[PDB]
């Protein structure tokens, strides 16, 4: 498809008290890869993460508006944003282009401003936002990350075993994934401190 | 319009010696269902000229509003002026013209009858602009059908009577009910002369059918 | 996506079941598709979301803008003319199949609405993928003027039959209850289908993923 | 359709593309130029609709141009990479779009030298070494196979004159004569031509 | 205009263990938007010591078992003695390829004995390709369980973790969670469960409800 | 393109219009839409025509060899099994509007008609022909059981006088068919 | 998907990956390619499965009954005829075919390569595949005739390693044949993730 | 689906079925067809749905404004001029089966019709719907001028009686509407 | 056949204790014109099954003649052995499987109910040769109306009385009388016991429409 | 596709092709022969699809050895060029066509030498010089500046020389290597493998 251009592949779990989001680090034209280093979890604000998969062009032309968007309402407010003023943000910057889309599949992972609440949601590519407790996915690969997250959850998770769940799911969806591949990020944050690990996955 | 929802079917028209006979029938068919059995097909314009149409009505009607304004409009300047049927005949066809050259044509195949200052005027008007004069009209299947006899009778006498002229037109209308899938037996027959313009009644044709007693 | 619309003796019972299935996979098991427009009035959304939520988030702010203005409770054939009157300029385009329900001074009041522009009032509606089965159990078993529970248990059996015909929820079949003077929503409202039990403790032991490279970073 | 390759070093940009202008039977210049210098550190390739090559020249160069005399100071080859990069995006979704293949070399006093990498979708990359076209293939697979981070700038002026010893055995295309820059701490300084006599 | 094909859905699971070959599948016939059925097994019983599951186009699954069936029958007839399970494999490839220009839109799973006793799984393609693996997991589910198969009989990305081969009853335990967790998210599944087991005496069945949407 | 058969107490009473057309040109304006098969067995046909002239002679074939091999009168049943098999088995090509009518000395009369598809079906009235869904709309206004003959003349002549009437491709001339028991009465309306 | 052969002094070196994808999805990762004709050829599965095998196992049929009437073993390039001829009755209807045929002559190594086109070929060295450019790149760098034997092992192995790391249709285990005078003989099946381990540095 | 319009010399008599459909599925069972624009004036619709309560809305607040501008009772001719010019103006977008009737002070109980097309046209009686050409077969057999009111409504009972029973898309339930100088009459029948 | 032409509608049938009803209405529409509003669309078959079809009536006719051919050859046979209901199932799904195996579809929607030998049988088949045994058939829209009746009742109650299940036709074939477009108020209602084969006449319904006194 | 040339000489025909077997990005054989020895005096060569080439080429060859030995002599090149027509127009209207180019080269001790050009629509033509392709374009052109009847042997070497130089300056295919034939009164004589160093 189109969404499987270049390939992309983005995992969110909701934890105990924190959360955690991974994505995948190919890049590359249908079958040709390029590169192993394409960012595609942007960091915005602090303890907020976003996650973007699909096309690559509107991935970086979304995540650099929603910055300036962002930056713009964090200094007319100097207080910074709270996860349902992102999500509504984001669908509102993708429902302008109704008629227009971009190719995206947007999922945001952050935690509470003034409490240590987790908070996931991911949205599709007009803007329709979706709250869940468990995990959310996006990318080219779906079936085989909502076999592997249905698998392996629980509900109270310290971020060892949260850590170690998402880790094993990614692996394992990725080695059955075609078009993505090739090394995988993972991003673990909790009110404390952000933990950033990379993985030693299968580079076939 | 791209596809004519209610469409007419041919009009005939022929000069003769200081007047100008046209007659059409009086058919709203949509497709093949006769829906408006009783329609009028020809406007009766001031005093001289006199139109006559086919293809899609609501297209005519549209014309026939315009051109009612035109008209009212310069007979309100009070300037002792009226328009030629050569000039409604130019306007209409520049109109069509700069109708279809933005890629929405009028569904019309029209044809303007008048008679102005000793000489009489025959005008057609096709939806793709062509436009010319002729001593004898006839459109749609018409000029598949009677043409044939108007060439046939102009031919063999270039000018005509009013009575001549009303008969073979009577004989063309009959033909045009003998075999148009289109035609109905209901026409209408208007003429303008220097005395003016009439339309007359709803005449009727007079078949035969003695052809249908062989095998 | 199954969702219907009930006038019993005062008001109004909406329902919907909440698997927002994005093409084969179920992507959620629960999905508010009962949305906000006014404290009288409601919507509920079929076919593609969005565009629905866009649409009704929109149209509460154009009733809530002229309510605050007015000074008094709104109308639902406001509600009506406006989702009709947008619809329409859109041409079709934007795919909306909702469900127009609120109490007014003069009453109950329920309509349909198809996403070309096509409105009815109608005692009671079905919409959506699965809306047959529940159009089946209401033209089985609806008479006027019902009570209040008669009428939960009318809705509650319908959008039940549509979970066992194909495209329910797993969900708890939301209902939300209008009434002239007390308003209710009941999101977890009869759970059937509890989840099984696991059977293995397929636990991840802490260590069993070689790491390439850590990064650690304190915060305030 | 042909390939102009890119390879990065420790603190050089090894850039090297063809000569050839054909027009789908012949050769028509044999003698083509395809070297954009932006800037005394930053220079730029172009492969695409040979219409829109043009129009990409005037419009990158003379702009980067333009800042450089606007406001006194060269700009980073990040900052340039990403104005393209926001041009072609922009000017993607419009009644003209545009359907080149670009790759962007520059050298900061600071982050040192610099590759970049586009395609006719307008993505930004950070690359040791780019690809397209079909030289792509057969530059990437020796490519990939002789790279270290430390090697130095004659190990890869021969890696270049080994690798087209490759192309010129398995193409279909002729591609006689490869014109060579390279980028350094003082600026652009053009190698010898890179022609091979085949037999 | 009128099609020859259309999608039933199905999932066929097949694990080849040491002395045994678990095959289960859903009860399920579906089309579209709409339920035909709660009970059509997919799971076939051929010999004392073969199992074979068909899903996808239905019909075409119930010609291809009747010509298996009438096959057999003629190679009990000709040569006294049941086939093996590969030669099975082999015979069915022939007919997928028999039929090259107009395919059978069925994916098939044959699990059962070879003639040493130990469990044998032989995979399938529309167009007549085999091999002989431990594990598979075939029609609209497979996607959902090809990686946690992965993950507990493969023991695959794993770090540190023995290989205990694979017992039977942890294997139930195994095709219970996995039918669960994919009839949580998969359309196309659920309702029962009908468990193959091939043992060395014979054919073992057993009947597992799921969740009624 | 209309046409109309309807039995009654003694036979059975027939009738079409004529008007063979092309387009929207007329190509005959007198046509005998009905046929004779048997001395007692009448069809009349729509859709194309060529197609159902020739289902017509080879029915007239098969159906004059088998009345002749059984040395009696046929039945009406038996060719309209006839037009049956040979409508449905090579269908796919033609536009058929058959009605087969007549009267029997073993059954009377009867009606039977074969639309476009191929099935076949016993009926007291028939329609066919695109012209003919009008008078469909009041054939079953009109009609009364246990009519007599002239009152089936005057009914199939008010029928398709404003089928004539309304219909575009209908119109031209009437044809009418009595058989029963005593003759095959054909007459014309015109005017 | 992408497999390589080439002659050279001692023989004949056959490797092959083992992922056969089915679209964006991989169906499994121990897909054994290089199919086994007899004790002496070796056929390929290059583009589509079905085709491969079922041509590739009636050209092992055809090879056993002309034996078995000349009492003789039959050479490489009428297996390579019998192939193309049979192939080409179909041409146009959609088979999908590229394998490589490989075996010990009278003449001595023989090397052909039939498509489902009938490009019916001998040569040196072939790719065959989607990341078979990778494949020939690396390889016509390190071709010769007068190799040695693990000399061309490391090179086919580095040659399949870096065709499945570029490309992604590409990968599973590597494995390794090898063809002598008499008979050919695996040489060994190595994992991709070792190979990146072993070579990577 | 199929509406009647009759006149009488009071004044006019309206009639339609209700069956609104989706495809083969009935999304609506019991609708109200024809729509009041002025107190002495309705309107019956066809076609497609929307557009033709978009255009009754757009009729109806421009003839209000109109009628309250000339504070005298509007024609029943100014909104068939209004139907027409808005049909025609945006005739390659709508499917309208409008048919304009309602008694007048200056002119009595008139019907005008306006097709898919955009013409005009003054009638004594009027059809519309896709199921309406049947009981057009035989409205020029049994209306009869000068007809008293009660004949009207039986005439449109049994009209939309058999247009109900006859058409596939038709059925429902039968609306009535009698307007003439005194006021406007509804019912709502079945038989 | 490629292009249906006359087709019927939904097919109700369901098992109760020792015998099967089934029912169907009398209608033979083309495109939306009700045709052929008399007409019969279940065969019964010699004493135990029995077939009713949707789809295209001319080969309805067509495998009404064969069947009828093949239950009088075995019965000629005279050996005392009739066909089971299940290989009835059996042959026409072979059929089904070779007319569309040869792209020769023959469209249909065919429901086969029997009751022989202490037990009863329904089944189905398939234009595409889809076929399987069930509690409860419904064909067409059927399946989309009133199959939620039948798994609703089933479940419920999983054995029901002959007066029952007759019950619940009526009410079924009510509501697809209500909301189908290609319905009809006249159906028959068909079943089979031990006692034999018995139909029954054209019944018809009860409507209720005191919603329309609604807004 | 590729390219093969066809000088007429007095007493001799010179013809050659290329030595490539591309297919569609890289060229897979470099030493390819297109070259058919029919018999003792008659060659052929053949250019289109290359699944029906090596067929044509079976049925065409192994025919003319079977007149070869059921008549004990050889053929005549205007019967071959007759029949190998036949054949084209026979396989033409049928559901399976050939799609070859071909150019047969003969010599008779009569007739001398003579040369045939086909098509892939069967067409016969007594040529003094022809090819196909691309470089049938160009170099039919190049080598009609430069046509003389009485040519000698020598001459027209020298001139495919400089007909191969001017080819390898403006096209785009690759086409290193040449293999080249001659016909006399003895039989088919090999000449050199013609191959160009580019620059």
């Amino acid at each position: 498809s189109i969404m499987s251009y270049n390939g992309g592949a983005v995992m969110a779990m909701k934890g105990k008290n924190c959360v955690a989001i991974a994505a995948d680090r190919r890049f590359g034209i249908q079958a040709q890869m390029v590169t192993t280093d394409f960012q595609k979890i942007f960091p915005m604000g602090d303890r907020l993460y976003i996650g973007l998969a699909g096309l690559a062009t509107d991935v970086q032309t979304v995540a650099q508006r929603l910055k300036f968007r962002l930056n713009l309402y964090e200094l007319k407010e100097g207080r910074q944003i709270k996860p349902y003023t992102l999500m509504s943000m984001v669908a509102n910057l993708l429902y302008e282009k109704r008629f227009g889309p971009y190719y995206t599949e947007p999922v945001i992972a952050g935690l509470d401003p003034k409490t240590f609440k987790p908070f996931i949601c991911s949205l599709d590519l007009i803007g329709c936002p979706m709250v869940t407790d468990d995990f959310v996915v996006s990318g080219t690969c779906a079936e085989q990350m909502y076999g592997m997250c249905e698998s392996l959850w629980e509900p109270n998770m310290d971020p060892d075993h949260l850590f170690e769940t998402i880790s094993q799911a990614m692996l394992n969806a990725v080695d059955r994934d075609a078009v993505s591949g090739m090394g995988v990020i993972v991003h673990i944050i909790e009110k404390d401190k952000i933990t950033t690990r990379t993985l030693k996955a299968r580079m076939d | 319009t791209q596809n004519p929802m209610v469409t007419g079917t041919s009009v005939l028209g022929v000069k003769f010696e200081g007047g100008v006979v046209i007659a059409a029938d009086m058919l709203g068919s949509y497709g093949s269902l006769a829906r408006f059995r009783n329609i009028s097909r020809i406007m009766r314009v001031n005093n001289s000229t006199m139109l006559g149409a086919s293809g899609d009505y609501a297209d005519f009607q549209y014309l026939k509003q315009v051109l009612g304004q035109m008209v009212i409009d310069e007979e309100l300047l009070g300037d002792g002026h009226s328009y030629s049927p050569r000039a409604i005949h130019s306007w209409l066809t520049r109109a069509m013209y700069s109708r279809r050259s933005k890629m929405n044509p009028l569904w019309n195949t029209m044809v303007i009858g008048g008679y102005a200052d000793g000489e009489s005027f025959l005008g057609y008007v096709d939806m793709l602009g062509v436009a010319y004069e002729a001593p004898s009209l006839a459109t749609g299947y018409g000029a598949y059908l009677a043409q044939p006899l108007l060439r046939e009778v102009l031919e063999k006498q270039p000018v005509l009577s009013q009575t001549e002229a009303r008969d073979l037109v009577e004989r063309c209308m009959r033909v045009l009910y003998y075999r148009d899938a289109r035609s109905y037996n209901r026409f209408q027959i208007a003429t303008v002369t220097e005395k003016g313009v009439e339309i007359e009644g709803p005449l009727s044709t007079e078949t035969n059918w003695d052809i249908a007693h062989m095998i | 996506t199954t969702i219907a619309g009930v006038v019993y003796k005062d008001g109004i019972v909406l329902g919907a079941d909440t698997r927002a299935t994005e093409g084969m996979v179920v992507a959620d098991k629960n999905c508010s598709k009962i949305h906000f427009i006014s404290p009288n009035i409601y919507c509920c959304g079929a076919g593609t979301a969005a565009d629905t939520d866009m649409t009704t988030q929109l149209i509460s702010s154009n009733l809530e803008l002229h309510s605050l203005s007015t000074g008094r409770l709104p109308r639902v054939v406001t509600a009506n003319r406006m989702l009709k009157q947008m619809l329409f300029r859109y041409q079709g385009y934007i795919g909306a199949a909702l469900v127009l329900g609120g109490v007014d001074v003069t009453g109950p009041h329920l309509y349909s609405i198809y996403p070309h522009g096509s409105t009815d009032k109608l005692p009671y509606v079905t919409m959506g993928s699965g809306s047959l089965a529940a159009m089946a159990v209401f033209e089985d078993k609806f008479r006027p003027d019902m009570e209040e529970e008669e009428a939960k248990n009318l809705v509650s059996e319908a959008i039940a039959a549509g979970i066992f015909n194909d495209l329910g929820s797993g969900s708890n079949i939301d209902l939300c209850v209008i009434s002239k003077n007390k308003l209710d929503f009941l999101r977890p409202y009869t759970v059937p289908n509890k989840k099984g039990t696991r059977l293995g403790r397929y636990r991840c032991e802490k260590g069993t993923t070689a790491v390439l490279t850590e990064k650690i970073t304190p915060l305030e | 359709m042909e390939y102009l390759i890119g390879i990065q070093g420790p603190d050089y940009v090894l850039v090297a593309s063809d000569r050839v202008a054909a027009s789908n039977i012949v050769q028509m210049k044999d003698d083509h130029d395809k070297m954009f210098k932006m800037s005394e550190k930053i220079l730029l390739l172009c492969v695409g609709e040979a219409g829109d090559t043009v129009q990409f020249a005037e419009y990158i160069q003379k702009n980067v141009q333009l800042y450089k005399m606007r406001n006194g100071y060269e700009l980073s080859p990040t900052a340039a990479a990403n104005f393209t990069r926001r041009n072609l995006a922009d000017c993607l979704r419009s009644r003209t779009p545009y359907h080149v293949n670009l790759l962007l070399a520059g050298y900061d006093e600071h982050e040192g030298p610099a590759l970049y990498y586009m395609d006719y979708l307008a993505a930004l990359a950070k690359a040791p070494f780019a690809a397209h076209g079909y030289g792509a293939f057969l530059t990437l697979s020796i490519l990939d196979r002789y790279y270290t981070p430390t090697i130095s700038r004659e190990r890869a002026v021969e890696l270049l004159r080994k690798c087209l010893e490759e192309l010129q055995k398995r193409f279909i295309l002729n591609l006689p004569t490869f014109s060579v820059r390279i980028i350094d701490k003082n600026g652009i300084h053009d190698l010898d031509n890179i022609s091979f006599p085949k037999q | 205009r009128f099609s020859p094909y259309v999608f039933n859905g199905g999932t066929i699971l097949a694990i080849a263990g040491e002395d045994f070959a678990i095959v289960a599948s859903d009860t399920r016939l579906s089309e579209g938007f709409s339920i035909h059925t709660r009970d059509s097994p997919k799971c076939y019983k051929l010999t004392d010591k073969t199992v074979i599951g068909c899903s996808g186009f239905h019909g075409d699954c119930l010609t291809l078992t009747k010509i298996i069936e009438a096959r057999l029958k003629m190679y009990k007839h000709s040569n006294n003695k049941a086939m093996t399970t590969g030669a099975i494999a082999a015979m069915l490839s022939t007919i997928l390829y028999s039929r090259r220009f107009f395919p059978y839109y069925v994916y098939n799973i044959i699990g059962g004995l070879d003639e040493e006793g130990k469990g044998a799984v032989y995979s399938f393609d529309p167009v007549g390709s085999y091999q002989r693996d431990s594990f598979k997991a075939g029609g609209s589910a497979s996607a959902m369980l090809q990686p946690l198969l992965d993950n507990q009989v493969g023991f695959k990305n794993m770090q540190n973790v023995e290989h205990v081969p694979l017992s039977l009853d942890r294997a139930m335990r195994l095709v219970k969670d996995v039918f669960i967790s994919a009839a949580e998210r998969d359309v196309y599944t659920g309702d029962a469960l009908r468990i193959c087991i091939v043992t060395k005496e014979g054919i073992r069945e057993e009947t597992v409800s799921l969740r009624k949407d | 393109t209309t046409i109309m058969a309807v039995q009654f107490d003694g036979g059975v009473v027939l009738g079409a219009d004529s008007r063979t057309t092309t387009g929207s040109y007329i190509a005959n304006r007198v046509t005998d839409k009905l046929t004779p098969i048997h001395d007692r067995i009448f069809c009349c046909r729509s859709g194309s025509a060529a197609d159902t002239q020739a289902v017509a002679d080879a029915v007239t074939y098969q159906l004059g060899f088998h009345s002749i091999e059984l040395n009696e009168p046929p039945l009406v049943h038996t060719a309209a099994s006839l037009f049956k098999e040979m409508c449905y088995r090579y269908r796919e090509d033609l536009m058929a509007g058959i009605i087969i009518a007549g009267w029997d000395p073993q059954e009377g009369g009867q009606v039977y008609s074969v639309p476009m598809g191929g099935m076949m079906v016993r009926q007291s009235f028939a329609i066919g022909g695109s012209g003919s869904s009008y008078i469909y709309g009041y054939v079953d206004a009109t009609y009364r059981e246990g009519m007599t003959k002239e009152e089936c003349l005057q009914f199939t002549a008010n029928a398709l006088a404003l089928a004539m009437e309304r219909d575009g491709s209908s119109g031209g001339v009437i044809r009418l068919a009595a058989i029963a028991e005593s003759g095959v009465e054909r007459q014309v309306l015109l005017g | 998907t992408t497999t390589l052969a080439f002659k050279f002094r001692h023989g004949v070196i056959v490797a092959a990956d083992s992922r056969a994808t089915a679209g964006a999805y991989i169906a499994s990762q121990t897909v054994k390619k290089v199919i086994e004709i007899n004790p002496y050829l070796l056929g390929t599965m290059a583009g589509g499965a079905a085709d491969c095998s079922f041509w590739e196992r009636l050209l092992a049929r055809q090879c056993r009954i002309y034996e078995l009437r000349n009492k003789e073993r039959i050479s490489v390039a009428a297996a390579s005829k019998l192939l193309a001829n049979m192939v080409y009755q179909y041409k146009g209807m959609g088979l999908s075919m590229g394998t490589m045929i490989c075996g010990w002559d009278k003449r001595g190594p023989g090397l052909y390569y039939v498509d489902s086109e009938g490009n019916r070929i001998s040569g040196a060295t072939f790719s065959v595949g989607s990341g078979s450019v990778y494949a020939y790149g690396v390889m016509d760098r390190g071709y010769s005739y007068d190799l040695e034997v693990e000399q061309a092992y490391d090179l086919a192995r580095r040659a399949i390693y870096q065709a499945t790391y570029r490309d992604a249709y590409s990968g599973g285990a590597v494995n390794l044949y090898h063809v002598r005078e008499d008979g050919w003989i695996r040489v060994s099946s190595d994992n991709v993730a070792d190979l990146h381990e072993k070579y990577s540095g």
